């Protein structure tokens, strides 16, 4: 069965960094477009960053551009979301989605959440001071 | 929530390939559908064009493109180029070229002077009128000035209707349906000069059997006449469309058989029913037979 | 436990009868409903999945069984498809189809033949222990202008759900050989108007006119005219063959054409027999005996 | 590594659409292929059914599904529903519906009494008999209504095809199925052979005419009747590059009438001046002479 | 700043004229060239992208506009496709096509009709403000063995680049309703050899031989023969119809067959009129119309 | 360094000749072999990649050039496909195909016409500097039972590898492509047409000469109309079966000769009965042209 085991969340001091990890299992990793999402309390779940291997596409939300870097590693079937210079606004439940027909280029326009077949449980990321 | 209003525009380029027996006809044209969906962040906030193969990719990524079905199409139509124009506000304009074989109740009894109406019935495949509604329809037929060379004469700009179809065997049972009707009249020139006119001459020339002197000449000629009608019934059948009923030409052929057959019986009756003494009136029916035929012809 | 599937077939058109292939075209819709495991639909409202997107759901684990038309000749032309997924778990598959179907058809009584258009539905891979047909509903439209149609649909569609026990079932072993089959039968009668007035009626006049050879005075006139008659039947057999459907047997019209040949040929023998065996009084005056003799044999052709 | 043993089962539902000139025929049926591969962990240790679209997904993941080609098929066949039954022990069962146009050497010289055999030739497209071998083959197949009468149960044979124009890996296992059938000649006997016999026989009655002018003029009406019949035959009978039985009868008809024309002229112009007593009374010699030559046409 | 597109069309075959549908099949190649943003091609040499790979480049951002055949009847059969990407930015799209095209065709002068095979090309989604056709080159062959061909191409292709203005358009952006359209025209003449020798010539002999009725001695011979003549024309109309193309109007041959019916029918009236309208007495001049009837027919023939 | 490609074509069937379109159907296999960069295949044994999987390898970087059939009318029907990848680097592409091909065909000598079925192969995107054809091998199944076949394949096969120069290309230089050309000579089986068309027609034309053996002028003229009608009925029987062409064949000319013979006899029958010293005096030589008319016809026949 498909398992998107997430890790690397938790509490962080304002201005600090954090590196998320999503261990993908139960599907051919390379022919998918694994990505990351976040949902703050009482706010709609937004798209953070998405990296696809089949294409050379990489989406980055405007609220996180310049302080985020998403990367792939097919050797370990994992995706790393490094967020530097964090803020209390970044506090949310970070879900890891993985879609087959999801294109990061089209996602920047549509911001659909429809082409993601498999979703993660979510890792809580809290930022304060 | 409220129904998605869809503005449709159909452009008819060609209507041809009428299949009489199947009651089908081919229609080539374009279909334009416009609706407003969830806004997007189009590159440079300018309308985005998505063509053919890329349309399916946008659907996979969440773009809502409802399937609009041609109710009266016989088999899946041939879709040419497809296009999606995505506006930043939310407007979506779907445009596609199509060629399909459509069905409609067609009566060819008045052939070659029959009048038909080519119909197109459009309707959403999965969304009822509470989810998707047709706001308006505009049909654009092209004016045929060289109408002399066309098989069918499109007589009048297209008729349009937007109704609601209630489905009993499924309160979400009603669907918005566009109905287009294009009235047309057959070009009877060819059939009048090459099929009606010669037949008239054959049927008239058959009456000259009474102008023959001898009974043997009158009866033997009638068999050459009966063979001429059979030969003509064949020249007609091979060209004229196949139907489950008789047309005007078919009835003329039947009348031809009747006239010749009636003449055969009159030729024998005159020569064998007497006190060899051909009845003065019966053999001089040279004027009575054509007038009697024309009288039955008026009925 | 066996999955109960409720089917509904909508027949839009029955046409394109191929006599020699014993095939006919059927356009319509197919609806299949079954209940699966409950789902989390967006806003708890039924979810519509159209065409291309259906395959995406199947790839993700949605069970959509393949229902095969047993009597379809080649893969049918499938139009629009849809899946209606309800939150309670019930699934509704709807699709437009146009397929060429086969059935044993007898056209010996042409143009007065009566046929029944059949549709046989059955799961392609699941036996009745896995998938069972609960009910079938067939909806045929009314023939508003029946006079215009080639075929007249008489009986409202007949339906029956049976169980076909397949013999040679590979690696099924205990009981994976009973399959649930839906069978639809639509009775229809051919419109004989055209064939009666343009084929039967003129042929009658040709055959009747051929009997008038006995009313001729001279033997040379009786024999020479019969050749013009023989040529008329040949011309008519050709006019018939070029329009009538091709079949591996003779129809009513074909038998009439054969009778026409026989009548003219028999008359030729009588014409020669009377003149070479001073013309016979009775034989030459068979002007009434020949038609009645033909009509007597004609009554046996019906019975 | 021994060859993969493949057990095949073919179910024939319909054989139709015989094209005489192309020497083709359509076959609708099912194809079942079973082989044993590496064991798998099927979900719930029960056979797993993989239908249509999903089959290709398993192949992309590494499932070995060899391509089996119909050697004698004319173009890619129409494949209906497909299915893969994957067992935990490793055995795989491929089942698919198919409709294909097949070719075979067909001789229609004995038409309408010709006997044909419908053949199916199956063979792996890429794997030789050292890699893939056919272990066994099983074929599963109101006659008055059918155009063709299937005689016996299908014949089957598994052979090895050696490709000369390519070690010893040049042999491929080929399944060959043969279904014997006989044409239903009822229609052709009563509507073509029988009337033709009457036309040819009636042509001999020209000798029973009294006058030379009557004998010669009538023979032209006879000649025209054969032409009209040759046309009626050609328009219905299948197109072939050779003559059939019916065609030869038509040729014999031309000969008989033409020979009679020569005899009619010979009798009236070759004498002391006087119709030759024997020649003019060949009313019995001409039919017997024709029947004699007719018997040689059979033997 | 509209994108300039250079088009080149290679016509390999024009065949399958459907008279009733007013269609004609065209096999050939289509080449479209435009200049885009420079690219980093492998070894700075032009890069070839064939068939399936084209779609992959489009998914990654390559702009390949859809050029539609305006007058094509249904989707054409596209063979091999190719993109030649240059490092300087110029893109060359090449594809083989076979399509059934439509045009207004008049066959009234059959078998001496002259037609022009047209190809109308236009971008499917981009107006003349976005995409313009700069030039068009049409390359037909030089048929030396025209005698074997059904149609004779006379003169090299004609070309026309214009602007099509649609009144009922979607957007209202002032002056963006015009599309650049390429129009190609190839003139051709039917090969009438077959129809002249096998249809016109025999028909002439049938009609001429029909005038021989007046050379017969007896009235019974004149009238009975005219029925065999009437049957000959019917037998010929049938031989004509079964071979000649189907049309919604009469051709030259059809009119000749109608004239044949008229001539025979007129002769039947004259034969009866001469034998029944007299003092007692077959009219001398009317029965000796053996020269007046053909000349009267030829006079009406020339007027037609 | 041009990539050398070895081709092998297996012809299984040649049929479906369309006379008017000058097309014919060909079923067979196409094998193409070239050498690329070595690879490490499972167990160092040749790797078989069938159908759907071929496209996956292309997406990953495998170079599979598109070879176009120059003279194919519309995209051919490709059956099973396969790629045999060897560890040393050599690639073998094998595919089943069914295609409709075109070639200049002359049917004037019908039913004794000899045709050559041609196959023209060429790379779609790579010139002779990039891809060259090294050799061609054509294999044909022997039609032992040729009596049953409509066509008789004479020549075993002909093959030729040439270089096609294009005087119009994208690269403002390499404008030469390697082309394989296959030619298969065939002769039509004339048995059917000789016995069912030529032979009966001969008897009809010969029987038409017997009009001179009639005694009365009324008999000679009236019979000639039944003769004229017989030729029309035969021209129809011929046209309905014989292939449609833009020119006349041998059979067509015979039918025309039939019309001419009967028409010439009608003129002679009238001339003999109306041109004399008396009112009714049939010219001794003209009416006894029973031998001169057939020889005159045969004379015209021999030169044609
Ligand atoms: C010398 C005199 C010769 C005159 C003969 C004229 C014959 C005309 C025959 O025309 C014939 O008309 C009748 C209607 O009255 C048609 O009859 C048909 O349609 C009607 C009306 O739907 C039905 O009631 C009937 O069951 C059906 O057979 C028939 O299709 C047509 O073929
Ligand atoms: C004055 C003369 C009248 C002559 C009448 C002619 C009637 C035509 C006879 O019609 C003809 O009858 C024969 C009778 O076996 C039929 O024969 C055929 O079908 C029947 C019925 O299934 C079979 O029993 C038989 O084996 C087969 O040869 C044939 O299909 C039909 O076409
Ligand atoms: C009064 C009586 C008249 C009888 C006339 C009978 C005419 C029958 C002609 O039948 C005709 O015979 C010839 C010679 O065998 C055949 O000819 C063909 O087959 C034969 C034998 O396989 C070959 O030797 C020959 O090269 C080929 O052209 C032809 O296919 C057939 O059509
Ligand atoms: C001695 C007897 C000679 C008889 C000669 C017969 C000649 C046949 C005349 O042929 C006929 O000519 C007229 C001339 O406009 C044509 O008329 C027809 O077509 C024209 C085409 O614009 C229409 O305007 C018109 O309404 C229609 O009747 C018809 O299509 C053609 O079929
Ligand atoms: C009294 C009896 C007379 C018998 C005469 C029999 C011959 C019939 C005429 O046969 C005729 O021959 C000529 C020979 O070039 C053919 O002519 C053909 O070729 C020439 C030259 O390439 C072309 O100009 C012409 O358009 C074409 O039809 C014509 O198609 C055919 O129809
Ligand atoms: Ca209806
Ligand atoms: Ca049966
Ligand atoms: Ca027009
Ligand atoms: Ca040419």
């Amino acid at each position: 069965q498909v398992q998107l085991q997430e890790s690397g969340g938790g509490l962080v001091q304002a201005g600090g960094s954090l590196r998320l990890s999503c261990a993908a299992s139960g599907f051919t990793f390379d022919d998918y477009t694994i990505g990351w999402f976040r949902q703050a309390p009482g706010k709609e779940r937004e798209g953070v960053s998405l990296i696809s291997s089949s294409l050379g596409s990489t989406y980055y939300a405007d609220s996180v551009k310049g302080r985020i870097t998403i990367s792939r590693d097919n050797a370990k079937n994992t995706v790393y979301l490094q967020m530097n210079s964090l803020k209390p606004e970044d506090t949310a439940v970070y879900y890891c989605a993985a879609g087959r027909d999801a294109d990061p280029t089209i996602f920047a326009i549509l911001r659909s959440e429809y082409p993601f077949d498999y979703w993660g449980q979510g890792t809580q990321v809290t930022v304060s001071s | 929530a409220r129904p998605v209003d869809v503005s449709v525009s159909i452009f008819i380029n060609k209507i041809y390939g009428v299949n009489t027996l199947e009651q089908t006809y081919k229609v080539d044209g374009y279909i334009v559908a416009q609706w407003t969906g969830k806004p997007r962040k189009t590159p440079g906030d300018k309308p985005l064009i998505v063509e053919n193969t890329q349309i399916e990719r946008w659907i996979n990524n969440g773009l809502w493109v409802p399937a609009l079905e041609f109710i009266n199409v016989v088999g899946s139509p041939d879709t040419g180029n497809k296009r999606l124009m995505l506006f930043p506000d939310g407007r979506v304009i779907y445009n596609a070229r199509f060629l399909g074989s459509f069905s409609n109740d067609m009566d060819f009894r008045l052939f070659p002077f029959d009048r038909q109406q080519f119909v197109l019935e459009l309707e959403p495949f999965s969304y009822n009128n509470q989810q998707l509604r047709f706001s308006d329809i505009q049909v654009y037929t092209e004016n045929i000035d060289n109408e002399e060379i066309d098989e069918w004469w499109i007589r009048g700009k297209a008729s349009t209707h937007i109704s609601d179809i209630r489905y009993d065997h499924l309160n979400q049972n009603e669907f918005s349906r566009i109905t287009v009707r294009i009235d047309a009249v057959r070009n009877p020139s060819y059939y009048l000069w090459s099929f009606i006119l010669p037949l008239g001459l054959i049927i008239a020339a058959s009456w000259s059997v009474f102008w023959l002197e001898s009974f043997s000449e009158r009866l033997q000629t009638s068999f050459t006449l009966m063979l001429t009608v059979v030969a003509y019934a064949f020249y007609t059948s091979n060209i004229l469309p196949r139907l489950p009923y008789t047309t005007v030409i078919d009835q003329m052929i039947i009348a031809g058989y009747g006239s010749i057959f009636a003449a055969i019986l009159l030729i024998i009756f005159a020569h064998h029913r007497q006190a060899v003494e051909d009845d003065l009136l019966i053999q001089r029916c040279r004027l009575a037979f054509p007038l009697g035929f024309l009288a039955i012809g008026c009925v």
